[PDB]
């Protein structure tokens, strides 16, 4: 249950690069 | 959306590589 | 002038700066701004990063997790009100977790016309304090600047002038205060008040052509008041003339402009249609209109879900498919969705579609354009399509079918009546060629009863329905397999039996007659019924039978059932509220409800049983009857009763009264009243009569009117001297002594009350007689 | 609001 | 020789007991509230002297005493019993004694005595010599065979009494069993054991098994008996026991028969839906083998097949459906099979066959029934439907054959050969049917391919199935959609029941890793398989790792306030669990937290396809003594008296110390206190004390760990200068 | 006879028409 | 219940007997 | 719920003449 | 019987005639 | 043990009236 | 393209055979 | 998306074969 600010970094380490577009 | 998911439930990188590109 | 760079929209830039480049020379965020997750941004990338040209944003602003960025007054110095236009849960700015900013620093940020400030987490965020939003804001009231570097008191908030407090942005730049009569228009740098259509603050003072900023409206270099026509109000900040939406709306041909209330839309409000030459939402002809157009120009439809995306749809511009197989509600639910759908650009396909019968619940369907065409270039499809027996009542739903053929295949239940109405009212007749339409697999499991079956002659019982009807022959008769009739319960009229042949053998006057008698039913209820024809299909053309009307039979307001539940509650001693349900099969218009009643007497043993034994284990509780007809009520309660006595109750239900009353069988219950208080309690005097032996006889009036009965009496004797002994007295008992009798006791002063002990409980000691009898010495 | 805060960010 | 009777509610029907010695069976005279004694003044019946079953006898008012309406009745044999009562007596208002003087035995049962408000002379009898077992008995609210008058005793064939001793033409009735005036032992052939008490001939049993052509009587164990004992079937000559209309709508229809063979009448059949069909009805139905009658099937709807009729082999027509039919078919919708008349024989004997509006079932098994029936040549004109009748069922008379298969794991190639009609316009798709099924107990339309052409054309239709769960068997087959021809309709063809599995591909997670560290070196990893387990999963490819504590935790002052402390390529230790989804692991650190990483093999040797991962983590348990200190407690004393201490730490400890607690106090003084962090122990080496009170201290010293608190150390004891 | 015709099976006219002269 | 069901039985032979009428035996 | 004998008198209650045969 | 109908459950005089004749 | 003697006797006058009324 | 064919919607072998040669 | 096209080239390799397929996966 990856909640609050811990939700940010749990998504950023998936992410990593580019991350998330907007078309 | 992600926090239906991942935060009230709980997701694997798989359920959070929806929310890569 | 006040505008002098692009309008650019609303922009997302994202974990890079070089998406911000394109905001090179733009004015006016068309739009919000979110400049968020720019985890590899450092301040070496915002030290040769601004845009000043930009003065105004239509919405909001969002800043989250950008790295390296420390101060907004490099990127955009220029800024002055952000519109509120679409607000960020009633935030125009929402600051958060913004890493590396220190300050704001938008010393030229004057009013928010609509909207709030969100600054949280923002963990090295000062000046907060030093900014004046209630001179920003209207209402600062719903604003959240907490969780910052300005709460936990470390911010070095030093404005340039190094509670009333000065206003700053920075260290280098103040907040800038116009006078009360600067309102929201602001001011120049001496302090004169702006135009009264700038907002915040102006290159020179009054002036709508040299003002920053619009207060409510731009047209032309000029801060207007309003857009005049030809201008309609674009996004609420600006005029533009009809071409403009025009032509955009050509470019989506996206939100295909449209026009209303001297606006540029992109859709109509509530109840209007847009009028395709000139944009206009003019009211619809109820229901509003929905062009439903489809992703790939077509959709299957196999499910309710699969209609209730559906729903609400006018016109489709693409085609559909349909393959529903089963389901609760349906044709229902689907006409709810689908019914008010009137034209389809495309064709439509119904392929295997199972369970249902009909298409009459597309009420509305009466276009089909057939642009998207099914291959062999139909409009229309039906394969696999079994129970369906009809397209529509063609004699009601009229229909276009612009383009395209009619498939028609594999259905094996819809007649080619209906296809050929079909035919007719599509105006698709001459256009199918052959096998577009199967003719052997397709109604031929129907049977098509051309003809109507009719009843001769009906009798009803009450549980039983003779009917009679016309013996249906075939012309070749050996082909008559029997009758089929069909029936079902329907208290609407909102809408089986197979009988064999009768005997042909005649027909002189023959009541060949088969006739038909039910016989389990519910007595007084409606019935749809109607008979079919049993034949052969002919080797030859083949002869299509008959078929009986559905008829809608009532059986007959017969003796109703039991009227459920009498609860007879005796709330007095002459009260009892008699309750029950109607009959299981009330059978009729329940006229009234026959309640009888009758007193039951107390049992004749306990007139002559010898209660002062002790095993006297107490229970403590033509001709016409007085009766009641409870016209339409099903309560009762009964009044003119006594006190403390057991009845037997009848309950029947009469569905009628006056011609020899047809009443339910009986519903009996027996229940007693209340005792009365002092129906027990002891009326006239206590006589003793004292002998010369001194056998005392005593005497009372009994409780002449008792709960029910008395079961015996109780008397207390005790001396000055003695304590109360006892000695019992029954109904015999008293009956026969006439009262009581004692037989010689001790000298000393006695003292008598008397208790009646009933079936209810014990009447009330009588009050203490005073005797005394011969002491013989003294 | 944190709530409503990634659920409009994360795609 | 007399049945059983129950004489009711007046005494009219107790005069056909007039010439009546036994009676066979049972008597029950009963709720006879208008009897009056005057009624059985003139009542009597001394010739009957045995009953075979019992007696009852309930609210009979006016009966007094029974020694005047059978004083003779000797023996109730209790061949019935009534709730093991051969006589109840129950209620009877009037009966003030039994009177049965030659009551002498009852061989089987008991006697029922309740209510009887009147009843006396009920401790004068003795029922020991009535009964062999008076403990059943219930009176509330010369061995057997008895003696003649001087007591001389009878013959051991009489029972209770004799007319003359010894003699069993003299008894008064037979201990066993009857035979022509004699008590006879048994019943000596051809005399069958008739009805436990006689012995009758064969043309007896013969003739009443005749006029019940009513328990047709039959023979077995040298007894004329109504029916035949388990396993048993009469055999019709001489009846001996050798060893083996009605509408059916419903499951509860079929229950009723339930078990039947031979069914001497005919069915009717119109079953429209429901659970367990034709599983229930072969478990109630298959059983039948003969029907004298015809059979009818009508408008019944949700069934495919009579196959579940496994035995039924025989149709008499006995019993003819109007129109001389033994067999109708009506408005049977989704039948598609009559049987497999490659297996099931079926013979009917009479009548013909009705064959209407039943539009799954093919003409093919019509001609197999009209062959296998041999009603072949009995049918007429529109006895049997042509055009109603199988033309919906499309009649594949070919197959389609699969060219090539390919499966991926979620997603199958098919290919399979392009059926043309000859007509070829008519061909209007290609219908693949499938399903799940890991047995092999037992919808896709595609369209045509190009045809266009056939040098060497791969217009093959192709088909790639996609959302499969991965290793599943799937019984697969394709159908030709064609047009009805306005012809002789070319039937098309249909392709073959194939089962294809899907591939033992990467499984799913595998399922609950639930890590229990039941030691301080043992944690119980247990799990589930993976929901989609994806093939024979061969081993649970479970990793862990050690994860060491925390850096920051070495580095934080936990003397200060705010100490608020919890209390808890490369190659892994690893395991493949072959064959088990659960694991304890050895060899583990105590206190501290490790991450373990599960996945399951469903292949290890070749290229192992492997499961994804299944992470979970976990701590040991604490050692005890891990965190109590080991080495001395060094003081050093200054001359200003710094006292400086020191101690060797906890070598081992329960993952890290996080500070130290020192105990102090002075013969005088009481315990005050200073903490000892873990850069003040590795700065200073310990402690230091800095000029203190004199008289002597005493010094114990505690570790607190992360998992807890190691003991206090060893009282201490030094005194500082007091330099007076 | 007519009961159990028309009365524990089911009569049509014609069955009741043998219970008419 | 033979009663109610010959209770028809009179008012059927009545409609199917007619002006033919019918002999009608109930019980047992 | 009519039960022991109070059942039995309900029964000739109901019955009252001849009641149950025996064929 | 009876018992199952008339004293577990209860009776109607209905489910008793099914007890007359 | 006296309310399985107390059921035995019903059991009895449970199958008494089972068996009598047709 | 494909993907708003094969991915969003269904394709055959013959909207696939579009993305061959 | 990553899975959907992850097949289309298993798909177009099947669908393709020796005439090959140009495929794009990116956005």
């Amino acid at each position: 249950h990856l909640c609050g600010s811990h939700l940010v970094e749990a998504l950023y380490l998936v992410c990593g690069e580019r991350g998330f577009f907007y078309t | 959306g992600i926090v239906e998911q991942c935060c009230t439930s709980i997701c694997s990188l798989y359920q959070l590589e929806n929310y890569c590109n | 002038h006040l505008y002098p760079g692009e309008v650019c929209p609303g922009m997302d830039i994202r974990n890079n700066l070089t998406r911000l480049h394109e905001l090179e020379n733009c004015s006016v965020i068309e739009g919000h701004l979110q400049i968020l997750l720019m985890f590899k941004t450092r301040p070496e990338d915002f030290r040769d990063l601004s845009f000043p040209k930009l003065i105004m944003i239509t919405d909001y602003l969002l800043l989250f997790r950008v790295y390296g960025l420390e101060s907004l007054k490099d990127l955009f110095p220029n800024l002055t009100v952000i519109r509120g236009s679409r607000l960020f849960f009633n935030y125009a700015l929402v600051i958060f977790e913004m890493v590396h900013l220190k300050e704001l620093g938008l010393y030229n940020l004057m009013n928010i016309t609509r909207g709030s400030v969100r600054i949280e987490k923002n963990n090295e965020l000062c000046y907060l304090a030093t900014i004046d939003w209630s001179r920003i804001l209207d209402s600062v009231e719903d604003n959240y600047i907490v969780l910052n570097k300005d709460d936990n008191e470390e911010c070095g908030d030093i404005c340039p002038g190094t509670q009333f407090v000065e206003r700053c942005w920075t260290h280098s730049h103040c907040q800038k205060v116009c006078p009360t009569i600067c309102k929201s228009h602001g001011c120049t740098a001496e302090g004169l008040c702006c135009h009264s259509e700038c907002l915040g603050n102006c290159s020179q003072p009054d002036d709508p052509t040299k003002c920053v900023a619009c207060r409510n409206f731009y047209l032309d270099g000029r801060c207007v008041e309003t857009c005049p026509p030809p201008y309609y109000h674009f996004q609420d900040w600006r005029c533009v003339n009809f071409s403009f939406c025009q032509d955009l709306h050509h470019k989506c041909k996206c939100h295909q402009y449209v026009i209303h209330n001297n606006k540029c839309i992109p859709e109509c409000p509530s109840g209007y249609t847009m009028n395709s030459s000139n944009l206009l939402c003019t009211p619809c002809l109820g229901p509003c209109p929905k062009v439903c157009h489809l992703l790939e120009g077509e959709k299957t439809i196999d499910s309710v879900t699969s209609a209730q995306e559906l729903r609400g749809c006018t016109v489709i511009n693409g085609s559909l498919i349909i393959n529903i197989r089963g389901g609760n509600n349906l044709a229902a639910e689907l006409e709810a969705n689908l019914g008010l759908i009137e034209e389809i650009s495309g064709y439509l396909k119904i392929r295997r579609s199972y369970a249902l019968v009909s298409l009459s619940f597309f009420r509305k369907l009466r276009l089909i354009r057939g642009e998207t065409l099914e291959i062999g270039n139909y409009s229309f499809y039906a394969l696999d399509n079994q129970n369906l027996r009809q397209l529509w009542d063609w004699s009601k739903h009229n229909l276009t079918i612009t383009q395209g053929k009619l498939f028609f295949h594999y259905n094996p239940k819809l007649c080619l009546s209906e296809i050929h109405k079909m035919e007719e009212v599509s105006g698709t007749k001459g256009r199918q060629e052959r096998n577009d339409i199967a003719l052997k697999t397709n109604g031929d499991q129907a049977s098509c009863e051309n003809e109507l079956l009719k009843f001769s002659y009906i009798r009803t019982s009450f549980d039983k329905i003779l009917l009679r009807w016309e013996p249906y022959w075939p012309p070749d008769f050996r082909d008559l397999l029997g009758f089929m009739l069909f029936y079902k319960e329907a208290p609407y009229q909102n809408v089986v039996v197979d009988i064999d042949p009768p005997l042909r053998s005649n027909d002189p006057k023959s009541q060949n007659h088969p006739g038909w008698l039910m016989r389990g039913l519910k007595p007084w209820t409606q019935y749809a019924i109607f008979v079919k024809t049993l034949v052969t299909f002919s080797d030859e053309r083949r002869t299509y039978g008959a078929k009986s009307d559905i008829i809608y039979v009532q059986t007959d307001a017969t003796n109703p059932s039991v009227p459920l539940d009498p609860i007879s509650v005796s709330n007095s001693s002459s009260q009892i509220i008699l309750k029950w349900k109607p009959p299981s099969d009330p059978n009729g218009n329940i006229t009234h409800y026959l309640v009888f009643w009758e007193r039951q007497a107390e049992d004749s043993e306990l007139f002559e049983l010898d209660y002062c034994l002790k095993g006297l284990k107490l229970p403590s509780r033509e001709e016409h009857r007085p009766f009641e007809k409870v016209v339409n009520k099903e309560s009762l309660v009964i009044s003119g009763l006594r006190h403390f006595t057991g009845y037997r109750i009848e309950l029947q239900a009469c569905n009628q009264d006056t011609p020899e009353e047809r009443c339910s069988v009986a519903a009996y219950v027996s229940a007693r009243t209340m005792p009365e208080a002092k129906a027990d309690d002891i009326v006239g005097p206590v006589t003793h009569e004292i002998f010369e032996n001194n056998v005392v006889h005593l005497m009372w009036q009994e409780p002449k009117e008792p709960n029910g009965l008395i079961v015996l009496y109780e008397v207390s004797y005790r001396r000055y001297g003695d304590e109360e002994l006892h000695l019992c007295v029954s109904r015999k008992h008293f009956a026969l002594e006439r009262g009581c009798r004692l037989r010689g006791l001790s000298p000393g002063n006695y003292s008598v009350r008397i208790r009646a002990t009933s079936l209810a409980g014990n009447g009330s000691w009588t009050e203490p007689t005073y005797f005394y009898v011969t002491d013989y010495l003294d | 609001f944190e709530d409503y805060l990634h659920n409009v960010v994360f795609v």
